[PDB]
């Protein structure tokens, strides 16, 4: 099973090699056969005479194109005749593409900026992760004494923890009496330990979370101040950083390192992505927490390090428990296209589809387009882009509601309509289909290149869904359901890499195309649904509308929305196809995006209503789940309101206990760097006068109080808050805190701040006292 | 036309100050018994009654009935400049304005222009207040502005021999417990237990131009308007009624 691909050079000669775990053992395979080309389309294929002759320097001597061959490859489905100019070595590469596009006898040349590596797997047929071999799976991370507005690497490293399979421990310099630390003798030695734990426990992949940009990085500064050589490669070579994408990552030679950071945050939306809340919103199972002031305290004054170590052997335990759950499939992803898990998972899903492209472009003898120019690439990130269709939703609450979405819309019409660069407005085909409003044409006659392998992967997939729920392997029915997931994912990126920037199959035409087509078939599913079978729509998003037959039974909506799907079905044409996808007891739509479903579950849907970010109090996370509940549950906006005015009165008579006023908030950086001074940063420096922490890596609970001034300079502690001496200031609470979390709600039912605003008394008129009045 | 004249012109001059506050004009009624006008403020809140019987003028002489409306602010400019022991005359003729004389060491003679003031009729009601209390000017503006600082309602309480001031701000409150012996409480009396809630702001312009040695008569019921009778020269009489702040 291949893990990797490089190349070293030896007298001058590439030597590409091949990081293998063939049955157990790690084998480095050498190629010193392989050999760098581009391809050169020759307007008279005979100039390529004196054409094979330029030349050109980089290190000293002068490059030449040792070779030169006519080949017969297609673009865009047409035939060409282009020139295989091999050259000795990669870096010969750059000094002769500058030329050979300059001399008339080139028209332009292709396959010129694909890396020697990456060559190499495509044209030698190889793909990564291949095969069934057990992988050593190794998750580290590391605790220093780093803050922010310091050196990085000038704070010592801490602690060092790792897991696997079956163990998790933690190495540090400083006595703790755990059966899971390794106390050792200096920072030195606990680096030397680690070093020794990866020879021993010989991972292939090293996992971590942020350790890109982290725990690598700091490592490299340590290991250098204390003259320690970072022998983790399984040549002993240390771990190095490589630019991929727009960053600069980290890799280990003869090992994998997954670093979970770009994998998660591109596939998961979060307010915030600390270790905590993605282990959290991926298992359910909560993880506490540890701070730098705490850190920093238990490491000086050496007591309760038992904690501070936990959160430790915490760290680990769920990097390790995170990378089993999302290595599965990047690994069949890395297989799906054809590259280096290193690379693929730290790669977009455009690269991603370029990447399989770039194969499946070798495989048919197809060559490869260019990246656009400069110029074309930046007038390109100034045109204008398609985005998903939504209807203003209809207002009120409503009743039985059933959501119907499209399966594999983009996909699916891609393919129905062979909506293809190649297939885009050619002349003279038998048939043609014609995109809805942008009026593009596109042959019908032979399959696109790009509808043709998306058709492909598509068939490809049910296979797997089929074999799936048949076969009694469970852990197979858990691998394939891992590779019908990649299959899915990357089917959903063909859409968006019509319009990548930097795409080579870029076609803005079939962009456009796939999006009127999209709103073609939302309108009409939209139209029939009302008109036939009585139904109302009340909200649609790029590919779901949600309907309702306002009034009718819970059954029969459940009934005949089915019905007009499998009727629907049948109208629809190619792969287009429509499913009951869901059932909600009630909801409402605010607006665009905002809205709230519940199902018969009593399981509640919101999507740009909830508050999330702890700069809100618990008595207004609190309320507004009162309010969203009471509506969803009982369908009274009137007993939501009811519990607004009740939670304001009790703020104003200050009857609300003080935690569900703390608002909390970690300080940044040094509290004189800070520009815009809110409560906490202002209890800090507050404090920071009585001599105390402040470390930029706490968290600072407030109070605001019943002061004159603004905000900030009346916020106490959120415990140097004691009742029978101190006034919370209640407007705030109510005006800034809980009356914003609940408009959010009720402002469409034709609520208004004066209808939950309280105060015991009211002026009223006299003239109901006058007679002749 | 008249001819009235009053015996001392500083009174009637904070006479027509107080009941003025409020409102911007006014239509005087001026017949054979007496001088009488009646109005409401802009927001309906506050009715002022003030009945001036010949009785209390030295010189009593209407030929033919009139209401005249004047601009109290023009009209206070001029009665402000009358003395003590100064002399008040009213002369009005067949031309639409007003003569006002200060008759004293300075004699004086001012004209008003007359105005037509949307003349709303309504009558003063006889409303069954269950308490009736006698306080000073002082302490009663001092209990209003005190108020003013921390809350935008005071609240009254009268029980037999026992009459109460309060008000809750956001940090801190006022409160004024009166009995027969503070002479701030001249007198009381109530039939049952009397809560009710009034607006600052308007308790405020009522008794902004009361003197320290002033008295007034304040009658109420539990959610109910509140009287406020100012008595001038023993028979005329200044009532404000003012609508409740209700919970």
């Amino acid at each position: 099973m291949i893990l990797d691909v490089d190349y070293i050079t030896e007298e001058g000669k590439p030597v590409i090699r091949l990081f293998k775990k063939e049955n157990g053992k790690f084998k480095i395979e050498h190629d010193r056969t392989f050999r760098p080309y581009i391809y050169a389309l020759l307007r008279d294929d005979s100039k390529i005479e004196e054409v094979k002759k330029i030349t050109g320097e980089r290190h000293g001597k002068i490059v030449r194109i040792v070779d030169v061959e006519k080949v017969e490859k297609k673009f865009l489905g047409k035939p060409i005749t282009v020139w295989k100019l091999y050259l000795e070595h990669p870096q010969d590469v750059p000094t002769i593409r500058e030329k050979v596009r300059e001399h008339p006898a080139v028209v332009d040349i292709f396959e010129y900026d694909i890396p020697f590596a990456k060559r190499y797997l495509i044209d030698k047929g190889l793909i990564p992760m291949e095969g069934e071999e057990e992988l050593k799976i190794l998750a580290f991370d590391i605790e220093t004494l780093y803050h922010e507005g310091e050196e990085f690497g000038k704070g010592p490293i801490i602690m060092i923890s790792y897991a696997d399979e079956n163990e998790a421990k933690v190495i540090t310099w400083k006595n703790i009496d755990l059966p899971y630390v390794e106390v050792v003798s200096s920072e030195r030695e606990m680096i030397k330990r680690f070093l020794r734990i990866i020879r021993e426990k010989d991972p292939d992949i090293i996992v971590t979370y942020n350790g890109d940009s982290f725990d690598f990085p700091y490592l490299a500064k340590r290991a250098e101040k204390l003259g320690i050589k970072l022998t983790i490669g399984r040549d002993g070579s240390e771990p190095k950083m490589q630019r991929i994408g727009d960053m600069t990552a980290v890799e280990v030679k003869g090992r994998i390192h997954f670093d979970l950071y770009h994998v998660i945050t591109r596939t998961i939306n979060l307010p915030t992505y600390t270790l905590e809340a993605v282990y959290e919103a991926i298992f359910g199972k909560p993880k506490e927490k540890v701070y730098a002031d705490e850190i920093a305290k238990a490491w000086e004054s050496g007591e309760n390090l038992e904690r501070v170590a936990k959160y430790s052997m915490e760290d680990a335990k769920a990097t390790y428990e995170l990378g089993k759950e999302f290595l599965p499939m990047e690994i069949q992803l890395s297989r799906l296209v054809g590259q280096p898990l290193w690379d693929v998972s730290r790669s977009s899903t455009g690269n991603l589809v370029e990447w399989f492209l770039l194969r499946k472009a070798y495989e048919r003898n197809e060559v490869a387009p260019n990246k656009p120019s400069e110029e074309e690439y930046q007038r390109r990130l100034r045109e204008s882009y398609t985005g998903g269709f939504v209807k203003e939703p209809e207002k009120g609450l409503w009743e039985n509601i059933v959501y119907l979405d499209f399966r594999a819309l983009y996909p699916s019409i891609i393919i129905t309509h062979n909506v293809s660069p190649d297939t885009l407005n050619l002349e003279g085909c038998k048939n043609y289909d014609i995109a809805p409003q942008v009026g593009h044409k596109f042959c019908k006659d032979i399959p696109g290149f790009i509808p043709s392998l998306l058709g492909h992967l598509l068939e490809e997939r049910q296979k797997i869904k089929t074999k799936m729920k048949e076969t009694q392997d469970p852990i197979e029915k858990i691998l394939l359901d891992y590779r019908q997931k990649a299959i899915k994912l990357l089917a959903n990126s063909f859409y968006g890499y019509y319009g990548y920037a930097k795409a080579r199959w870029y076609c803005k035409e079939c962009a456009e195309s796939v999006t009127a087509w999209g709103r073609k078939y939302i309108e009409l599913v939209w139209k029939e649904l009302e008109e036939k079978f009585g139904f109302k729509v009340l909200y649609i998003d790029t590919d779901g509308l949600y309907a309702t037959i306002p009034g009718g039974e819970s059954e029969e909506i459940k009934k005949k929305a089915l019905e007009f799907v499998k009727y629907i079905n049948s109208k629809l044409p190619g792969l287009l196809e429509l499913e009951y996808e869901g059932f909600y007891k009630r909801g409402f739509f605010v607006t665009k995006k905002r809205y709230a479903v519940i199902d018969e579950e009593g399981k509640v849907i919101t999507r740009g209503l909830e508050i999330v970010r702890r700069d809100w109090s618990e008595i207004a996370k609190e309320t507004q789940a009162r309010v969203l509940e009471t509506i969803l549950k009982h369908g009274d906006v009137e007993e939501a309101v009811r519990i607004v005015k009740e939670v304001i009165q009790k703020l104003a008579n200050y009857e609300i206990p003080p935690e569900k006023l703390a608002i909390y908030e970690q300080i940044t950086r040094p509290l004189h760097e800070y520009k815009a001074i809110g409560p906490h940063v202002a209890v800090a420096k507050k404090l920071a006068a009585k001599g105390v922490k402040i470390k930029p890596g706490m968290v600072i609970g407030y109070i605001v109080l019943r002061g004159d001034g603004p905000i900030s300079n009346r916020a106490i502690l959120a415990e140097e808050y004691d009742p029978k001496k101190h006034k919370y200031d209640a407007e705030y609470y109510i005006e800034n805190q809980v009356l914003p979390a609940v408009l959010r709600i009720l402002e469409g039912f034709g609520y208004r701040k004066e209808d939950l605003r309280y105060q015991k008394t009211r002026q009223v008129g006299l003239t109901s006292w006058l007679n002749i009045k | 036309p008249f001819e009235i004249v009053f015996e001392g012109a500083k009174e009637f001059a904070q006479l027509i100050d107080t009941a003025s506050k409020l409102i911007d004009e006014a239509a005087f009624k001026v017949t054979e018994d007496g001088i009488s006008m009646r109005a409401m403020d802009p927001s309906r809140v506050v009715l002022i009654d003030l009945n001036l019987p010949s009785s209390i003028f030295s010189k009593y002489e209407v030929v033919e009935p009139e209401t005249i409306g004047v601009n109290l602010d023009h009209l206070k400019k001029i009665l402000k400049r009358g003395k003590a022991k100064d002399t008040l005359i009213l002369k009005k003729g067949e031309e639409n304005f007003l003569e006002i004389t200060i008759q004293g060491t300075a004699t004086r003679t001012f004209r008003v222009p007359l105005i037509d003031v949307e003349e709303m009729e309504v009558d003063l009601p006889e409303l069954p207040f269950t308490a009736k209390v006698v306080v000073l000017g002082e302490v009663l503006k001092a209990a209003v502005k005190a108020a003013s600082l921390v809350s935008d309602s005071i609240k009254f309480i009268a029980r037999e021999n026992e009459f109460i001031m309060k008000a809750e701000g956001e940090t801190q409150e006022v409160e004024i417990k009166l009995t027969l012996e503070d002479e701030g409480l001249l007198d009381i009396e109530v039939q049952e237990e009397t809560k009710s809630a009034y607006g600052v702001s308007y308790l405020s312009d009522m008794v902004k131009g009361l003197g320290k040695a002033d008295e007034v008569t304040i009658k109420f019921g539990n959610e109910m308007p509140m009287q406020m009778e100012y008595y001038i020269r023993d028979e005329g009489r200044l009532t404000f009624l003012l609508a409740p702040r209700v919970e």
